[PDB]
């Protein structure tokens, strides 16, 4: 009931996860080399080739 | 105009701009574009020009 701490693999275990999901999620926004990290932008302003 | 070395810059805001009208005169030599197709040049609204 007093002492904390106690559990720390399952609290690392659900860190690990909700760090990989988070980090997956952020990767989505990154440009790539190309203009926009947003595809319908890139899509509605230029010509295909 | 003015000559190379002393380019007259000037700022295009808060107005309507129609670019069907400019671009389907033939008056033009060359009228190339980069980034943006000039035939979607009517659907995009822009900060500052």
């Amino acid at each position: 009931s007093s002492t904390a701490s106690a559990l720390g693999k399952l609290q690392d275990v659900v860190n690990q996860n909700a760090q990989a999901l988070n980090t997956l999620v952020k990767q989505l926004s990154s440009n790539f080399g190309a203009i926009s990290s947003v595809l319908n932008d890139i899509l509605s302003r230029l010509d295909p080739p | 105009f003015a000559s190379v070395y002393a380019w007259n810059r000037k700022r295009i805001s808060n107005c309507v701009a129609d670019y069907s009208v400019l671009y389907n005169s033939a008056s033009f030599s060359t009228f190339k574009c980069y980034g943006v197709s000039p035939t979607k040049l009517n659907d995009l609204c822009f900060t500052n020009v």
